[PDB]
C-alpha cells in the first residue's frame, strides 16, 4: 500500500496528474480515514483538497476533481466533502461552489451541485464583506448572488432551475 | 520635490521610505530562485475583461498576512 | 558604442514621444528583452549603464522620453521564461477585482539614479517633466 501524506495530495491535485492519485482510495479504505479529516485540511485556512482542485485549474478543465469526487462517494462522505469551506476568518464560508462560479466554468458548477453542493453557503469572510478601505470584493455572500454580480447569466439561471437543489431567490 | 527633499533630510526615514514594497515574491527567476522584488501594490477593477491571466502570483486573493503561491509558475 | 549606449539605450535616445515613434520603439524594446532572455538569461540588460552612469530606464527619465517611460514601468510580458522581465505583475484576481504589483527596482529613491529623483530634479530643458509623474506607478 502506498503511503500518503497531506502534501503529496495537494501537489498531485494541482499538477493535474490522475495517475499519481490512484492508490489513494485503497489507502483511505485501509487507514479508515476520511478526506474531510483534520490531517488533510490545511491548518491555517480550512482548505480541503477539493478547494485546492478548484484554485489550480488547467485550461479551465481540471480532470483530477472528478477522481476525488468519486473517492468521497466510495468513502460515503461526499456531503461533508463539497460543503467543506474555509475555516479562516478572511475566507469564512467560501466553498468550492463559489470558486466554480468565479472561475467562469459552467461544467464545474454543474458537477458540484449534482454532488450536494450547498447553494446557500454564506461566504461571510473578511474578503467578501465590505471592509471600507481594505481590498476585497462584495457580491452578497451567496452563490446565486455571485453568478449575478459577476455577469454570468447561464449560471444564475442554472442555480435557480436545477433538479437537485434550487437556489432561494429571496435569500439574504 | 517636497517629498524627495524630505527624504534627503533623514537617513533613518529612508529605511522608512520603502513605499509598501513589503519584499514581495513575484515568481521565479531563471535558475529557479525566488525573485523577491519591492513592489508597490495597486488595486484595480474591470467589468469587461475578467483577467484569466497566465501569471498570477497568489492563488488565494487579498492580503491578510497569509500567503500561498500558485503552481502555474514553470519553476 | 563610444557613448556607452547599448541597444536598449539607443532605442531610448531615438524615441521622440510622438504616437508613431512610441509604438514601435516600445515594441522593439520588448523583443530585444525577450531575445535577451532566450539567448543568455544570466545577463540583465537593463542594469547596463552608459558612460553617464544611466540605465535605460534612467535615461528615459533623464530625457523627456515619456512613452518609453510609460512602457517600462508598466511592462507585462506574458511568455514563460520571460515573465521575470516584467515590471508589472498581478498577485491575485477574484472576478472583477485584481491587484497589480509594480516593481520598484531602480526607482523609489534608495538607488543612486532613481527615476523618481531623476524626473523631479531635472534642469527644465528636458521635456515632459510635469507629465512623467502621471504614469501609473509614479503618481500613486
Amino acid at each position: 500500500l502506498k503511503l500518503y501524506d497531506r502534501r503529496s495530495i495537494f501537489d498531485a491535485v494541482a499538477q493535474n496528474n490522475c495517475q499519481e492519485l490512484e492508490s489513494l482510495l485503497p489507502f483511505l479504505q485501509k487507514s479508515r480515514k476520511r478526506l474531510t479529516d483534520s490531517e488533510f485540511k490545511d491548518p491555517e485556512t480550512g482548505k480541503t483538497c477539493l478547494l485546492k482542485a478548484m484554485l489550480n485549474l488547467h485550461n479551465g478543465q481540471n480532470d483530477t476533481i472528478s477522481l476525488l469526487l468519486d473517492i468521497a462517494r466510495q468513502t460515503d462522505s461526499l456531503k461533508e466533502f463539497v460543503n467543506a469551506s474555509y475555516t479562516d476568518s478572511y475566507y469564512k464560508g467560501q466553498t468550492a461552489l463559489h470558486i466554480a462560479i468565479e472561475r467562469r466554468n459552467m461544467a464545474l458548477v454543474t458537477l458540484l451541485v449534482e454532488n450536494g453542493a450547498d447553494v446557500q453557503a454564506a461566504a461571510n469572510g473578511d474578503f467578501f464583506k465590505k471592509t471600507k478601505g481594505r481590498p476585497g470584493f462584495y457580491f452578497g455572500e451567496l452563490p446565486l448572488s455571485l453568478a449575478a454580480c459577476t455577469n454570468q447569466l447561464a449560471i444564475v439561471k442554472f442555480l435557480l432551475q436545477n433538479s437537485w437543489q434550487p437556489a432561494d431567490i429571496s435569500a439574504r | 520635490i517636497t517629498i524627495l527633499d524630505t527624504e534627503k533630510s533623514f537617513l533613518k526615514c529612508m529605511r522608512k521610505a520603502f513605499r509598501s514594497g513589503k519584499l514581495l515574491q513575484v515568481g521565479y527567476t531563471p535558475d529557479g530562485k525566488d525573485d523577491y522584488r519591492w513592489c508597490f501594490r495597486v488595486d484595480e477593477v474591470n467589468w469587461t475583461t475578467w483577467n484569466t491571466n497566465v501569471g498570477i502570483i497568489n492563488e488565494d486573493p487579498g492580503n491578510c498576512e497569509g500567503v500561498k503561491r500558485t503552481l502555474s509558475f514553470s519553476l | 558604442d563610444s557613448v556607452g549606449n547599448t541597444v536598449l539605450h539607443a532605442l531610448v535616445e531615438v524615441a521622440d514621444n510622438t504616437a508613431d515613434n512610441t509604438k514601435f520603439v516600445t515594441s522593439m524594446y520588448n523583443e530585444i528583452l525577450i531575445l535577451g532572455a532566450k539567448l543568455h538569461p544570466t545577463l540583465k540588460l537593463e542594469e547596463l549603464i552608459n558612460k553617464k552612469g544611466l540605465t535605460p530606464l534612467a535615461l528615459a527619465a533623464s530625457s523627456g522620453k515619456i512613452g518609453v517611460l510609460a512602457y517600462i514601468l508598466q511592462r507585462e510580458i506574458q511568455e514563460p521564461e520571460c515573465r521575470h522581465l516584467s515590471r508589472k505583475f498581478t498577485e491575485w484576481a477574484y472576478g472583477p477585482v485584481h491587484s497589480s504589483l509594480y516593481d520598484l527596482s531602480c526607482i523609489d529613491t534608495c538607488e543612486k539614479n532613481s527615476v523618481l529623483e531623476v524626473i523631479a530634479y531635472s534642469s527644465s530643458e528636458t521635456p515632459n517633466r510635469h507629465d512623467m509623474l502621471l504614469v501609473e506607478p509614479l503618481n500613486r
